[PDB]
């Protein structure tokens, strides 16, 4: 919506922010892909003892 | 004094001065439309 006055310059400003939080939601996805492949196999051994 | 108005700064950040110029500009921008909108509806 900030585009629409037509100046680009406050419009890079904003895509160069939103970077960082898209960093940050990249770092913590990748760590759930494990975490979740790994509390299933402790279950499993919880179920079998 | 100073030192605790720091301090529970530091815990929750203020929000930048970008945000508040952001949003100085909708605010205008809603205004301004809405403005524009009350002449055009009695006309």
């Amino acid at each position: 919506a900030a585009l629409d006055r037509g100046n680009e310059q406050l419009a890079r400003e904003a895509l160069g922010q939103r970077q960082s939080y898209q960093s940050h939601t990249e770092a913590l996805g990748k760590s759930l892909g494990e975490q979740r492949a790994l509390v299933e196999q402790v279950r499993g051994q919880l179920q079998k003892l | 004094i100073l030192e605790l108005e720091a301090e529970r700064e530091l815990l929750n950040p203020p929000p930048s001065p970008l945000d508040k110029k952001f949003e100085q500009w909708e605010e205008q921008q809603a205004v301004e439309a809405t403005l524009a909108a009350m002449k055009a509806r009695r006309s």
